[PDB]
């Protein structure tokens, strides 16, 4: 886009074209039709996750501490 | 002993007693004096006897039956101290109470995971 002062160029990220962004939805329908979940990349959460998890069980502390809930 | 009377006539009889921890604890205080040396919690050390040879004689027969409901106090709300602990393998049906229920209002306080029949 050209302006009388300004210009501006918005590119995109990756080739687009209805070869390609067709491909693009034929995936996304297939991990829809076969229930294809990936995992996240985030070690950082599955780490702490883990140990909160690990560290949370078996626990009874409600049990033992006379809290009514 | 009345229950026993209107048992052997052949009746069928209800029995209640309204505390019966209180037959026990009223032997730990007389225990000491006994000159009898003290057992777990202090409690004295026939305690088991003293209780059997009570709760023995309460029970139906063929020529009559007694049917008993019997309250048992339990002290600083511990299930497992001696006298509630030896008093469980008494009965046939044990409805515990609770307090962590009866605090929250719900009442009768019985507390379901602990409750059991024969």
């Amino acid at each position: 886009e050209v302006q009388p002062g300004n210009v501006t160029v918005l590119a995109d990220t990756a080739i687009r074209g209805q070869d390609l962004d067709e491909a693009r939805a034929m995936e996304a329908k297939r991990k829809a039709e076969e229930h294809i979940s990936s995992s996240h990349g985030d070690v950082d959460y599955a780490q702490a996750s883990a140990e909160l998890a690990k560290a949370i069980a078996q626990l009874r502390v409600i049990e033992l501490t006379k809290k009514a809930m | 002993t009345m229950a026993e009377k209107f048992r052997d006539e052949g009746r069928d009889v209800l029995l209640f007693v309204d505390n019966i921890y209180r037959y026990t604890l009223a032997g730990t205080e007389v225990s000491a004096l006994l000159g009898r040396m003290p057992s777990a919690v202090g409690y004295q050390p026939t305690l088991a006897e003293e209780m059997g040879v009570l709760q023995e004689r309460i029970t139906s027969t063929k020529t009559g039956s007694i049917t008993s409901v019997q309250a048992v106090y339990v002290p600083a709300d511990d299930l497992t101290d001696p006298s509630p602990a030896t008093t469980f393998a008494h009965l046939d049906a044990t409805v515990v109470l609770s307090r962590q229920i009866a605090s929250l209002g719900i009442y009768p306080a019985v507390d379901p995971l602990d409750s059991t029949s024969r």
